């Protein structure tokens, strides 16, 4: 069997080494620094120290049969797959995480820590899988700061050891005192310590010795260079996350700037306020081609037979003319969204598109009264006889009836140009339309 | 040490570059540290003026023997003559600071002593640190790193700078005379770095300044920490929005359409084959569209992109040797590049035809309905026998499946129309060699 | 009745109930964790605590009988408004919000309705005219929010521990100095100031609870002063955008004027002519403004800008009415310096203008003497345009027309006309009759 | 009868003189209200500086009564309708509220009380305007947006120094640990000490730096946690300033890397041969160096044609009378000409037509050095020089002769050339509206295909 990196099996695999991992840095530099969380909890250790090199062994075998892809299509070869493992670093480095260096000194297994790979692996494709990248990059940046914190804290103790407890006003206390002589204080005194270090605060005791002052120093420095990578970090997350409000923002100042310059008149301004409040409260605000200009042709057309094959299969013209051919109208429809009692065409426009109805009620509206005929109801159509132009008809060169919006509307248009590239491939599909046109223009 | 250097494609002269830096760097990082600091004794002045010769050798072997050498372009023609190289670098404005740096105030040493002040002229060739930064930068297969590490540099630089500028005004007070100044007691540099570390950095924690000259110059170093540490948030927002930009616009469009297929209800199955095309083309192009990058540029880069990536895939089919040579041009400018999921369906057996296919990194079968006839590898040809006829013309002979993840380069028929009405004698020969070949 | 969600009364209520939403975050964690606000002002915290929950209850109402849009349409219907109201969460949060579990430590479930504050955040960003000063309020309100909500933790984790047994917890309040409400309140508000933004002048922590709460406070502080200036750098990148785009405009145009040796006559030209642009807020331009609209209020916009600027000319009346529509979608405005010919003599005019807030005159060859000074609402370019019989020239200039000030125009172009006038042939033999018409007036 | 322009360099000049009172007037005016040894010191120098302030607001009040304004885009010159312009707008209410005579009740209090001057800050739209009309003016826009920054928030400073200083004599000299020290102590009692000192306790407080020593009371308590909350407010407006200036000092560079990465990418995906990568990435950065990466049709598109057409003409005209073929060619085929040219720049070795080719576009040669060599490599038969003109042999289809539209020769480049590229049909669509033109196009195209 051959494990898939893309699937789910890889990801509860990305899981449960990413545990181990996460478990081998925090607590190895914990246990090698404070040296009586290594005394204490010493069956605890070695219950999880087994458990954390039976992951990496496993890791080891799952990395020797983890397909990769050749040509599109998975390698399912072992031996191929183990000479790809063999020809890697990642192999040398999860042999090296592996070395039989041995209770005592937990500094023995400090090669454990060399699979940052996988911790890394399984932060990108939660990243990338989740559906909240926001939040996960929140949850990421707390999370390094939480190892950077810890891994100071663990400095300043080892640093404080090296120098002497109480020696100095700087240091750790003195450990024979028993409130300074617990464990849960020493961590906490120096996580204290290394928060108000790194995060350039400093209440702190200040340095007496030269090699204090440089500890200090350097401390600052790495805590001013990864508290503006934090801050340079979030505002970036913020700035990418309220960039479209910002744009919408730009449009709707840019548009209300425009007509206070040209003097549009208050039902108008009105309307074109109602009518972006409207499109920003149903998050229509992007525009379908813009989005989707990314995709190919197939995916384009599966997700257009996928939202207006159901409301294009029941129509007069297109019944049962091409699957193809209806893949190409779903590909080349075009919406427009409409205001209430906005008139889509009057009497008198020459026409040239055709109008799917798509969540929407409209009306044939009369001329001079608002009498509605009928309604027309979503997966109706229109625009038909101008979109075909027959000859032989009344031949006005006008539309002959009015269209009047009641709601909003969410037309999905067709132009007869757009047609006719459709229908270049079939013509025997094109008589069929110009005579379906002729039967409903003599029968309306 | 060449008749003419390149300085683009010359290691040689980065290195060089390197050297300048090295001695521009020894005399902004030490000018005021022996100004200030009792740094330079008597037992280490020969070391300091060995040093300082070496960094005088280095800058006057820079103004004479590398810099007149140099390869420029002066109206569109390359410069290769030295005599021309000579005038050029000679009429620079280069060659005024360096000639300003390399002033020897060294013999103003027999007036006022051995004062590094003299030497405060030789900070003045930034511009061979800022050729090296530049170059370096566009040597580097990854910017941000060299862009950290600078920002780092400069923020060393401006401690530095501040601690010497508070050990001077400790030694202007006196030493140990108030609080606020320096009271003598350990390493010099390291507790005034310390000072200047907790200043700039607007830290405190510190003893209050007690005379006025103090409480002048903490509130101008707390203000320059203000904005140096603002700066230094800037700089590392800006490495950090132009770092993850494109991976940042990906995720964009990526949620972009994936709000679009969540907000007309399109089912789990066609969203997860939308995921699955936008993760393996990040993982193999990583970029979202090529053809949006390829607009940008001009169309004889265009025309050598495309004849060096698909030039050798037309010319290794056996049908296209005939073709001319503009019309094979313009087609491969007309070519698009799109991807197909396994077990997608390019060819359906009766669906209309319109799309010459040229296979690249990919494998698709025929299925003429589940047996593998000929298993179709990168660089073949299908899709030949719908883009010759006009009209309707011939239907597909079999239903093609992608078996891997292929990415076709595809050619439309209306696009090769498009090109074919440009060239008449072409679109004959064409037509003669379809009536032969079919 | 129902309440249309996006009408006046709808926000009108949106401020009625972000009100005690507002009193009921704030006072509700301030009265429970001091114990002196909520034992002395009795009776005021009985009288708003039960206009809360009169708006509370009325707030229910209001959402049961507020509308929604199924297929663009009103619903009215009030058994479908509470049906669509009980299948959400917002009613599970409002029912949660109304349990009178009744010490304010009862009623903390009074601040379940956030989502009223939120949307009247939101509705108050999408519907005022300073939307930059109302986010700083935004985020200053929420600031102060997190700023109180620590110092009543603050406070209560001091009661918890023991008035001032310790340094860092709040001072002994048997004393009166530190006794007094006023106190109370405004030191623990100035502890969590300095924790917060991370300032510390706050007394260093004795137990190990102390030192992990500060440890949080301080990590929590980063996160709010990240996120204080990641909102403030996005606001400032956001409110001066527009401006930032226009000077990169300018000076890619004064680097341009920089390469190709562009001689200082123009450039000065040009440098006033950005500096017309800067000054007079024409900044962005139409072309770009009217392409993120439906192509129906664009219609609609050239109608009401265009069409009382077109029939102020008495000649130009006579056309059709859906090919003025055309035409006033059409019509592309241009602006020109003053000096700027408008047209010379020796050109082929391919375009025809309409003066809209312009000033133009007629001139000689190389010589500023005024025949007659075009106005506001007349047009020019019309014997050109029709290939009518000139005085041995066909199409061509017989008058040097100049700018007398910064006018604009209404630029009509020859092939952009003409291909929108080879469809309505019978109402263009009327239109080119009539411009027979104009060339007979003029001069035959 | 002096109509001032509100687009010229005189109100510019008056602009920076009236924008020195009224900064004069923000600063000094809460510093001689707060600190009372600055106003019974140098009395004798604020006479002055406010008889010079109130003389520039009163010329301020006549200037703004003489500043035309554009309808029917023609300046007004009228001091009639300029001085109802001037009447009708909210200023001239902020400026004569800005002139208020309050020098008779300060008069009255003994010339000791500036408290009575605060109406003369009523004239921040001038030093607004000032600063907004030098920002789009000036050659350094990120350091005037920088010094306008450090102005802004050094108002803020000084005037929370101030304040803090008049808190601290409401409360009392040196009877807290907050307030300022006791200033008969002679130490704390020069105003040297006393305003640098509110100065630096300014400076600690609003920008959450606290070094400062804790209040005592309540009312310094809440003094300083209003301090604090302003001074993470000016913090963030810093940070977030100094970020948009950094961001907006290399947003070129920072694009035309994301260009150089992306086709990076491209042909690292691709994998092109690396003579063909590095000859594209040279191209890059020769296009970057000599500052012409971004395409002309791109920058000019902002612009009105008709300064399009005169920036073309600017431009390419001196290049395109030195062709010896256009001399006998008139203004409207040369503006169109001009219009219908694109650049394109080649790299050396670079082909521009191969022999043997159907001809679709004209190139005349500007800032070049060309080469038509033969079909076997580099032989220079004629070097193809600056204003020289190549391809308008194959792009005319003069059928009949031994040619056809056939390329004739291979053209190389040898240096970097900047080639205008005119097309087939973009000639063709500037001769279709003059026929005369045309056939006179063709009579020449007669002539050099005679010599060809
Ligand atoms: N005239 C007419 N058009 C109708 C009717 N019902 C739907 N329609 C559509 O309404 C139209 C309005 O525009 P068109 O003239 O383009 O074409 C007309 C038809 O497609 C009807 O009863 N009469
Ligand atoms: N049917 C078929 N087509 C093949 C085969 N080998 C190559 N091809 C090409 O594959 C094709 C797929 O599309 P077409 O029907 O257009 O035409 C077919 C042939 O040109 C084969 O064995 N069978
Ligand atoms: N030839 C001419 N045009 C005039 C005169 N007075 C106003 N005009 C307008 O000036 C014009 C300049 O451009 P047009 O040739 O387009 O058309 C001409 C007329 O519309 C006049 O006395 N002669
Ligand atoms: N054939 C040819 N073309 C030349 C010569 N000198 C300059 N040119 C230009 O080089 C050309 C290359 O392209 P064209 O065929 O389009 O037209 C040719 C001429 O305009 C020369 O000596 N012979
Ligand atoms: C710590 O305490 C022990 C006993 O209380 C004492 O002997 C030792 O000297 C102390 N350490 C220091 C550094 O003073
Ligand atoms: C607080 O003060 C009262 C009287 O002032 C005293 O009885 C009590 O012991 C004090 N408590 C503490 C913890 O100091
Ligand atoms: C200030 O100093 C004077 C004299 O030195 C003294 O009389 C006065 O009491 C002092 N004020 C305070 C508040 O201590």
């Amino acid at each position: 069997i051959v494990v898939d990196p893309s699937s789910n099996l890889y990801y509860r695999w990305l899981t449960a080494i990413a545990l181990p991992v996460f478990y081998n840095w925090y607590l190895l530099i914990c246990r090698a620094c404070f040296d009586e969380l290594q005394s204490e909890y010493l069956m605890l250790w070695l219950v999880l120290d087994y458990s954390a090199d039976v992951l990496y062994v496993l890791d080891v075998l799952v990395r020797a049969r983890t397909g990769f892809l050749e040509q599109g299509l998975m390698v399912s070869d072992t031996n191929r797959l183990w000479q790809h493992y063999k020809t890697t670093t990642q192999f040398k480095l999860d042999v090296l995480s592996l070395v039989p260096t041995d209770t005592n000194y937990p500094e023995v297994r400090f090669n454990r820590l060399l699979k940052f790979s996988r911790l890394f692996e399984f932060f990108d494709r939660t990243e990338t899988r989740t559906n909240y990248p926001n939040m996960f990059r929140i949850g990421n940046l707390v999370l390094y700061i939480l190892i950077i914190i810890h891994w100071n804290a663990c400095i300043y103790f080892a640093i404080s050891k090296f120098i002497g407890f109480g020696t100095d006003s700087w240091v750790y206390p003195n450990i024979s005192i028993p409130e300074h002589g617990r464990l849960s204080r020493k961590y906490i005194y120096s996580l204290y310590w290394s928060t108000l270090t790194l995060t350039t605060i400093g209440e702190t005791p200040p340095p007496v010795k030269d090699e204090e002052y440089l500890f200090v120093v350097v401390d600052f420095l790495v805590g001013v260079l990864i508290f503006a990578t934090i801050v340079g970090n979030v505002g970036s997350m913020i700035s990418n996350m309220n960039a479209s409000r910002a744009e919408f923002q730009a449009k709707i100042d840019s548009i209300k700037q425009y007509m206070q310059f040209r003097k549009v008149t208050k039902d108008l301004e009105t309307r074109v306020i109602r009518w972006f409040d409207y499109l920003w409260a149903n998050k229509k605000t992007v525009d379908e081609k813009e989005v989707l200009k990314s995709l190919p042709d197939k995916l384009k057309a599966e997700i257009a037979i996928n939202v207006h094959l159901d409301t294009l299969k029941k129509v007069r013209i297109f019944q049962d003319c091409e699957a193809g051919l209806l893949v190409e109208l779903v590909l080349k429809l075009r919406p427009t969204v409409f205001s209430p009692g906005d008139y889509i065409c009057k009497k008198g426009d020459i026409g040239k598109e055709m109008y799917i109805i798509n969540e929407g009620k409209l009306a044939v509206v009369a001329d001079d009264g608002v009498t509605q005929f009928v309604v027309l109801s979503d997966g109706s159509y229109f625009g038909e006889i101008s979109i075909l132009n027959i000859k032989g008809s009344k031949s006005g060169n006008r539309r002959t009836a009015n269209i009047r919006s009641i709601g909003y509307s969410d037309l999905f248009c067709l132009s007869k140009d757009d047609l006719m590239e459709a229908l270049t491939e079939y013509p025997e599909a094109k008589k069929a339309l110009e005579e379906k046109g002729r039967q409903i223009l003599m029968k309306d | 040490l060449p008749n003419s250097i390149d300085s683009y494609t010359d290691r040689l002269y980065l290195l060089w570059l390197l050297l300048v830096t090295l001695a521009y760097n020894w005399n902004c990082c030490f000018i005021p540290l022996r100004l200030v600091f009792p740094y330079q004794t008597a037992d280490n002045i020969h070391y300091w003026l060995i040093a300082d010769i070496i960094c005088d050798i280095i800058y006057l072997y820079d103004m004479l023997f590398i810099q007149p050498r140099l390869q420029f372009v002066r109206g569109g023609d390359i410069i290769v003559d030295s005599n021309e190289l000579r005038k050029h670098y000679r009429t620079s404005t280069k060659f005024q600071l360096d000639v300003a740096s390399i002033i020897p105030f060294d013999i103003c040493y027999l007036f006022f002593g051995f004062n590094p002040m003299f030497r405060a002229n030789r900070m003045l060739k930034y511009t061979s640190f800022f050729e090296f930064n530049h170059h370096l930068e566009s040597i580097m297969d990854k910017a941000y790193i060299y862009r950290v590490i600078r920002t780092t540099g400069y923020l060393l630089f401006i401690l530095h700078i501040n601690a010497c500028v508070y050990y001077w005004a400790s030694n202007y007070e006196g030493i140990g005379t108030t609080r606020w100044v320096y009271d003598g007691e350990g390493n010099e540099y390291l507790r005034c770095y310390y000072w200047a570390v907790r200043t700039l950095i607007t830290i405190g924690g510190l003893p209050e300044p007690q005379t006025l000259f103090e409480i002048v110059f903490q509130l101008l170093n707390f203000f320059s920490g203000v904005f140096v540490f603002s700066s230094l948030i800037g700089q590392m927002r800006d490495v950090i929005g132009a770092a993850t930009a494109n991976q940042n616009y990906f995720r964009a469009c990526m949620d972009d359409t994936i709000a679009y297929m969540n907000n007309y209800s399109i089912p789990k199955l066609v969203q997860k084959r939308v995921r699955t095309w936008y993760e393996y083309t990040w993982d193999s192009q990583r970029m979202l569209d090529e053809s949006d990058l390829l607009k940008t540029l001009p169309t004889t880069v265009q025309l050598a992109l495309a004849i060096d990536v698909n030039f050798s895939i037309i010319s290794k089919v056996d049908l296209f040797k005939g073709c001319d040579t503009q019309m094979i041009y313009d087609m491969l400018l007309r070519l698009k590049s799109v991807l197909y999921l396994p077990g997608d369906f390019v060819c359906k057996k009766g669906e209309i035809g319109k799309e010459m296919y040229i296979i690249k990194h990919g494998e698709v079968q025929v299925l003429g309905g589940t047996k593998v006839l000929v298993t179709l590898k990168a660089g073949s040809v299908f899709g030949e026998i719908s883009l010759l006829a006009a009209g309707g013309g011939n239907r597909r002979t079999a239903n093609v499946v992608a078996h891997g993840f292929a990415n076709l380069l595809t050619l439309d028929k209306k696009t090769l129309q498009e090109i074919l009405v440009h060239y008449p004698d072409s679109e004959r020969i064409l037509m003669k060699k379809a009536r032969v070949l079919l």
